[PDB]
């Protein structure tokens, strides 16, 4: 089965900072380009960041929106991606999910749980 | 990045009747493999989106027969024949033929009496 848990979640200031972290199984990590995906209450489902494989340097691409501010990374030994966000805005308060590109699927077929980022 | 839009935003359909939810893209899903990457989620509360129909017409694993999608190019289609209790949620369509990856707003099938 694949697996996917986010946690890290949690109520912040604007201005102010949080990590994410995404815990994976069942599908070989260090292939996958891997995903956070946001579920904002003003803009609705966006894809906010994408982590490469080693293979294509571990590259990184960000939203227009976070660029700059948020910072994803992954650790291909422990099979987590994670997500560091700085500066956060009201904008930014929404369910975060990890996710990435599978074999058999090559899109956002399995997500996490979400994890709820709140920004006051 | 591609505009997916959908209606309408809240679906009220009696059990047992057919709902139809219809999707746009702001361009042509069809890849340059040919191939035409348009699908379409279902979330209930307090889960993550799960999928339901890929590439158009595809039922993902365990989904009901009552679900089909169609349509080309820019203009989609869900189709839920006899709607049941357990088909209630919010259904996205999604394009991921074009980075970065995009969703409709969504569209939340109710009961209605």
């Amino acid at each position: 089965e694949v697996k996917l848990e986010e946690s890290g979640g949690g109520l912040v200031q604007p201005g102010g900072s949080m990590k994410l972290s995404c815990a994976t199984s069942g599908f070989t990590f260090s292939d996958a380009w891997m995903d956070w995906v946001r579920q904002s209450p003003e803009k609705g489902l966006e894809w906010v960041a994408e982590i490469r494989n080693k293979a294509n340097n571990h590259a990184t691409y960000y939203a227009e929106s976070v660029k700059g501010r948020f910072t994803i990374s992954r650790d291909d030994s422990k099979r987590r991606v994670y997500l560091q966000m700085n500066t956060l805005r009201a904008e930014d308060t929404g369910i975060y999910y990890c996710t990435g590109i599978y074999y058999h699927y090559p899109w956002f077929a399995y997500w996490g749980q979400g994890t709820l980022v709140t920004v006051s | 990045d591609v505009v997916m839009t959908q209606t309408p935003l809240s679906l009220p359909v009696s059990l047992g009747n057919q709902a139809s939810i219809s999707c746009r893209s702001s361009q042509s899903l069809v890849h340059s493999n040919g191939n035409t990457y348009l699908h379409w989620y279902l979330q209930k509360p307090g889960q993550s989106p799960k999928l339901l129909i890929y590439k158009v017409s595809n039922r993902f694993s365990g989904v009901p027969d009552r679900f089909s999608g169609s349509g080309s190019g820019t203009d989609f289609t869900l189709k839920i024949s006899r709607v049941e209790a357990e088909d209630l949620g919010v259904y996205f369509c999604s394009q991921s033929t074009h980075v970065p990856f995009t969703f409709g707003s969504g569209t939340k099938l109710e009961i209605k009496r």
